[PDB]
């Protein structure tokens, strides 16, 4: 449902979220971006 | 193909917004 | 330079990664959606190797 859909990235942060995996990839220009940003939600997900 | 279009839009948004914040 | 990474982002096709990771939480719709997406992209790491 796409109403459900908008709802849970409003209560979550996800558009925020997102945003600043992509400003840590920018920095980082990583040969294996989808290694980078596993670790960068990892990272978060412990802080 | 709602939920494809709303989130190929998000993506483009959030995109523009990291790029225009490391800048 | 804002250049580097537009270059960086298109070559990747970080946007069509990114797209894919907003339909998948839109699908899952998770609790934690950080440890949804440490999973999911270790997943798509896994898939890309095979």
């Amino acid at each position: 449902s796409l109403r459900e859909c908008e709802l849970y990235v409003q209560k979550h942060n996800i558009q925020a979220l997102l945003k600043d995996s992509i400003v840590q990839l920018c920095t980082a220009r990583p040969e294996r971006p989808m290694a980078f940003l596993r670790e960068y939600f990892e990272k978060l997900e412990k802080e | 193909t709602v939920i494809l279009e709303y989130a190929h839009r998000l993506s483009q948004d959030i995109l523009c917004d990291a790029l225009q914040q490391w800048a």
